């Protein structure tokens, strides 16, 4: 029983996820998605300077 | 600065929360067992003194 | 853990962008683009004084 | 004047916003830790007095 407890602890250190870290990464990538979407939508409007010159 | 790629306040909050959780788990174990010394992590000289008194 | 936090702070000071500054630069260059487009379109109409003299 | 190449109101607004963000981060850290003195940036003489009282 002792050894089972210690070995399950050891395995958990390797296999399981950390919620405190992974939620932070998720929120960071959410914000980056919104920023990149805005920036790409603004980037697709660059060829319209030619209509002004034309 | 207003940055998105790195968040240091979150890192420090994570470390504090982990420290608190570890302390709580230790206390829970000690109340469940009824003993102050469950390993040699706790008190090493007291472990040997208590082994001799137990004998 | 302490040192990782402090070193990630140090790296962020060097590598990451400042949104408050960079959005301001973006808006300034937007306005300058519109002004320069107008001014170039007005500049291409200068050789038409000759038709008046002619 | 009406100018496009330099914007000073934006510079001053940036500096105020940065000051506010720094203050908020400091407060968040202090509430997460439970301590007023997390470094010697905070209170240097109190740090040493408290080390001696801790001993």
């Amino acid at each position: 029983a002792n050894t089972q407890a210690n070995v399950a602890d050891a395995k958990s250190r390797i296999v399981d996820v950390d919620f405190a870290k992974e939620t932070s990464q998720m929120t960071k990538n959410q914000v980056l998605q919104q920023t990149g979407s805005a920036m790409l939508a603004q980037a697709n409007q660059l060829p319209q300077v030619a209509l002004s010159l034309l | 600065a207003i940055t998105v790629n790195t968040n240091v306040t979150s890192l420090k909050a994570q470390k504090n929360l982990n420290t608190s959780a570890s302390d709580l788990a230790t206390s829970m174990e000690r109340l469940s067992s009824g003993l102050r010394i469950n390993s040699a992590k706790d008190d090493a000289a007291g472990l040997a003194i208590s082994n001799r008194l137990n004998s």
